[PDB]
RNA sequence: CUGGAGCGUCGGGCCCAUACCCGGCCGUCGCCGGCAGUCGAGAGUGGACGGGAGCGGCGGGGGCGGCGCGCGCGCGCGCCCGCCCCCGGAGCCCCGCGGACGCUACGCCGCGACGAGUAGGAGGGCCGCUGCGGUGAGCCUUGAAGCCUAGGGCGCGGGCCCG
RNA sequence: GGGCCCGGGGGAGGGGCCACGCGCGCGUCCCCCGAAGAGGGGGACGGCGGAGCGAGCGCACGGGGUCGGCGGCGACGUCGGCUACCCACCCGACCCGUCUUGAAACACGGACCAAGGAGUCUAACACGUGCGCGAGUCGGGGGCUCGCACGAAAGCCGCCGUG
């Protein structure tokens, strides 16, 4: 019970699943990043049936929800304190995510300072 | 022989021949190109002259009707529908026609 | 000033119950004129017909001025001269369909492109049925839907046009302004035809369904609305 | 004038901060932190600013004075009140309007009051 | 299921300025004001001139300023260059001139200002005449850049006279096979 | 498979494509598009100001009607005469006196149309790698880079953020 | 059958009307009384004055894109987790790169994994674009100013026009 948002949507979407690359599971020494297939009798450049989806634009996320968390609010990669206070309006409609290589010590200062202001962290029990 | 057959508007006349633009098809570009062509190979084309009579018509159509203010049809307009009518027969039946039969003629 | 603006603008408000009245009133009027016309026209080629069948004679009635083109076949492998044609007709897409004035050029435009499309002679009903609910109006080059007659009236306004039902008189008896009338008419787009085709490839008299077939084409248009 | 220096601050700002698909604005004295023209503490030659006082309690109401510019030790009045968040509105309220000093912070300037108050009293369970 | 050429429907014609300078973006946020509102055309081809590339906004000399301001009827009135306005050497008797521009090279500001004239820029323009009643559009010759020589058929193609780009003219340069009918051939 | 699941000529009914229809979303193009503080929806003027006067009006087409009429002109109040007044307040569906939350003006917004692709071109890439001039009162022995992770997620994706 | 046909007229209480007041003295027209006229009465029609006229709450709505002023179970070994781990199934599905009219090919390169790895610089044109100045405009070489920290920078020179 922390820290509602404004407005909570139904987020729908289009495809959960990533996109593989082709072939990136027979050999090791391809990464599953997408590379656009350019062969020219290659079988999913030329989309054929039953074989990996290639990502294009129509397939992409409502402008509503986009860049949404699960919870509602936007992320904000605050990185220090002061750059808390920025989001001290922008609060309701998104929240504060503090960077990987804070140290402990204030890792903590900016936790008990957001929730004075109401500012919902998303890694705020984190490193103790 | 690829001006045989064709029209075009004359820009030159000398003694004995007529300079005539025409219009020259090629892969494409049509180019409008000028030759010079002596009378014996060369008619006069009633294909303006329907026009000219239609003008001195509407031309006349229109300044009579003008003092008396009635629009009168002077656009030519495309073979209308035929316009439902009567057909009569007198004193007789239409007369029965029948396929007739085959027979080998040769 | 103030107590003479509010009866300024009051009297410029009121001034517009005068008007969308009288609006409404000569729509409504202008609508009985047509229920009218379109039943004398009925009924005067039922009178005709009875009174040549009484002596013994006949009735040629007249050749019909109104045609409903629809496409049926899709665009691939189209010839050219056919192609060209087909996007005079302003059928494009597959499958939609226009009202064509019949006219000895229209006719021999038919012809020719007579394996692709589907045309015959639209009854009243017919006509109703595709102007409501499949009726868009061309304006500023949109297809803008005609959810209300002031948008039929701010294209057509200068043909006395005014209402979606005087858009029908022009559309019905040809009229003066079909040009004008069945060219902010934007393609009617209707859907596939519920219970199927006799044969897409082959004409209507060898049992297909191209080219013309004469008053035939409502009961197309029925299942495909 | 205000319009010169905010296409030479549009980008290119040491207040401007643009990560994470949104852009923002740590500059003193702007309320909201937008990276704006309305909402932008330095461009302009009246702006109204909303920050904690420095005790812990109250709320400072930055003016910029406009008697002149260019004189920025004293170009810049503050102020400071220390009430009961319903006249403490009603003085931001009072001050931004029926002054006419830029009536577009009216409603931002007293959000952003409000949201200090919120932030200095019993903080959680 | 649709038959049309996508090839040419995008249009291609400039939206914004290209260029950077913080001032040409000013007054086109002007114009782009005055433009859609007021239902002066005037603006229209100002705003839509202020869009346009050094090469296509070319300068106007002074002169040719005046014989189109010399023009019976047009006294009065106040010119208008999107562009800017050189001086001309070659002329003297300066009338005195109401300009606008967007600049003006320094000599010929003094030839205007000591007639007795009045030079603007597009902001004060805009508060002279926001629908632009009472001026004069003009522009330099865009056919004049020394590039619009090299244009055409071709060099070489029958009597179609063009510039060829040669690295340097003089006798022994391109006159032979082709331009004496002594040496091959001529066109 | 054999009065058929065979061959002709025909019915109805049903089945299904990324085709067509309706709807949802994503982008591209078009709109001489709207929005830097404004009335106004076939818009078919608005405003002084003077003289005279008033139930007057503008006594014009089965047109079916568009340009003129029945929510008011003048009116209630002050009492035939005066007014018919001021938004620091009319109380607001129009507000022209001051303008959005919205207005990063290369921002935001409303309409439509459309989206196959090698060779190739162009555009956009808060896609990524190393280094410099700036800048982040940036981060860091309370643990940086790298590496590892059936840990939580974001982006159509390049990739990215967190545990 | 059409002139919303003409209509002087009669029914005989024929049906149906987005008609609209009577008072009264208009434009026109028709009818009737009237002299054919003046004028009157009635009607059509127009129009807007010889009238017309003039306001309040409801359902709504088969009315500019859905809301309920409706409700029910669940809770320390049971709720929620799209995507990614393993497994299962139904449908789909031939191995990539390449030259090629045509490649899953009985065409060739490729066991696997790491790191390395290929449109660069210079000069010369050309057009497009940005910026300075504009019948001019430079830029080099020199010169005048430093041991450079930043400098082998920056600044300046009838040199700036010898060219
Ligand atoms: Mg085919
Ligand atoms: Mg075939
Ligand atoms: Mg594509
Ligand atoms: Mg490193
Ligand atoms: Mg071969
Ligand atoms: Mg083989
Ligand atoms: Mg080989």
């Amino acid at each position: 019970a922390a820290l509602r948002p404004l407005v909570k949507p139904k987020i729908v979407k289009k495809r959960t699943k990533k996109f593989i690359r082709h072939q990136s599971d027979r050999y090791v020494k391809i990464k599953r990043n997408w590379r656009k297939p350019r062969g020219i009798d290659n079988r999913v450049r030329r989309r054929f049936k039953g074989q990996i989806l290639m990502p294009n634009i129509g397939y992409g996320s409502n402008k509503k929800t986009k860049h949404m968390l699960p919870s509602g609010f936007r992320k904000f990669l605050v990185h220090n304190v002061k750059e808390l206070e920025v989001l001290l309006m922008c609060n309701k409609s998104y929240c504060a995510e503090i960077a990987h290589n804070v140290s402990s010590k204030n890792r903590k200062a900016i936790v008990e300072r957001a929730a004075q202001l109401a500012i919902r962290v998303t890694n705020p029990n984190a490193r103790l | 022989k690829c001006y045989h057959g064709k029209t075009g508007r004359v820009y030159n006349v000398t003694q004995h021949a007529v300079g005539i633009v025409v219009n020259k098809q090629v892969k494409g570009k049509i180019l409008a190109k000028r030759i010079n062509v002596r009378i014996e190979h060369i008619k006069h084309s009633k294909s303006r002259d329907s026009f000219l009579k239609r003008v001195k018509e509407n031309d006349q159509k229109k300044k009579e009707a003008k003092e008396k203010g009635t629009w009168v049809q002077l656009k030519r307009q495309p073979a209308p529908p035929r316009e439902a009518h009567f057909v009569r027969t007198n004193g007789k039946e239409p007369e029965l026609l029948e396929p007739i039969p085959y027979e080998f003629m040769a | 000033n103030f107590a003479e603006l509010k009866i300024k603008r009051l009297r410029k408000k009121f001034a517009q119950k005068m008007l969308r009245k009288a609006r409404r009133k000569l729509i409504y009027e202008k609508a009985k004129h047509y229920h009218k016309e379109y039943r004398q026209m009925y009924r005067t080629e039922i009178r005709m017909a009875r009174m040549a069948r009484k002596a013994g004679n006949f009735y040629v009635p007249a050749e019909p001025k109104l045609a409903f083109v629809i496409r049926i076949r899709g665009i691939n492998g189209v010839s050219p001269k056919v192609r060209k044609v087909l996007q005079l007709l302003r059928l494009r897409q597959i499958f939609n369909g226009t009202f064509v004035k019949l006219n000895k050029a229209s006719i021999n435009m038919l012809r020719i492109v007579e394996p692709y499309i589907a045309w015959g002679y639209p009854n009243l009903k017919s006509v109703n049925e595709l102007i409501y609910k499949r009726g868009y109006g061309k304006i500023n080059k949109k297809r803008i839907a005609l959810t209300d007659n002031a948008l039929i009236a701010r294209s057509l306004g200068k043909y006395g046009i005014i209402c979606m039902e005087d858009l029908i008189h022009e559309i019905y008896t040809v009229g003066k302004r079909f040009k004008e009338a069945n060219n902010f008419l934007w393609p009617f787009k209707l859907s596939s035809p519920r219970g199927g085709m006799k044969k897409k490839t082959t004409h209507f008299v060898e049992g297909g369904d191209a080219g013309n077939r004469e008053d035939q084409i409502n009961r197309l248009i029925r299942r495909m609305n | 004038s205000a319009h010169l220096q905010w296409m030479v601050v549009r980008n290119c700002s040491s207040f401007l901060i643009k990560r994470n698909k949104q852009t923002y604005s740590t500059e003193p004295n702007n309320l909201k932190a937008r990276n704006s023209f309305r909402y932008n503490g330095l461009i302009h030659h009246k702006t109204v600013g909303v920050e904690p006082a420095a005790d812990g309690k109250g709320v400072v109401v930055v003016i910029k004075r406009r008697s002149g510019q260019r004189k920025p030790a004293t170009s810049y009045v503050r102020t400071t009140i220390n009430k009961n968040a319903r006249a403490t509105l009603s003085s931001i309220r009072h001050m931004i309007r029926k002054n006419k000093y830029r009536p577009d912070l009216r409603m931002a300037a007293i959000r952003r009051a409000s949201a200090i108050l919120r932030s200095q009293k019993p903080v959680m369970v | 299921g649709v038959d049309i050429r996508h090839n040419k429907d995008r249009k291609v014609r400039r939206k914004e300025p290209k260029s950077q300078d913080i001032y040409l973006r000013l007054l086109v946020k002007l114009y782009r004001f005055l433009a859609r509102r007021t239902n002066s055309t005037f603006n229209q081809v100002v705003l839509k001139r202020l869009f346009m590339s050094r090469t296509n906004r070319p300068p106007l000399s002074l002169s040719r300023m005046i014989r189109k301001m010399k023009l019976p009827g047009r006294e009065g009135k106040t010119a208008v260059v999107v562009g800017t306005i050189t001086d001309d050497v070659r002329v003297q008797e300066v009338p005195k001139l109401k300009v606008c521009a967007l600049r003006v090279s320094s000599r010929a500001r003094s030839r205007i200002l000591k007639a007795g004239g009045k030079i603007l820029t597009f902001d004060q323009l805009a508060l002279d005449s926001p629908k632009g009643c009472g001026t004069v559009l003009l522009s330099g010759p865009r056919k004049g850049r020394e590039v619009y020589r090299h244009f055409g058929k071709a060099p070489g193609t029958p009597h179609s006279h063009t510039k060829p780009y040669v690295r340097s003219k003089g006798r022994k340069f391109e006159r032979a096979r082709g331009r004496r009918a002594s040496r091959g051939y001529k066109n």
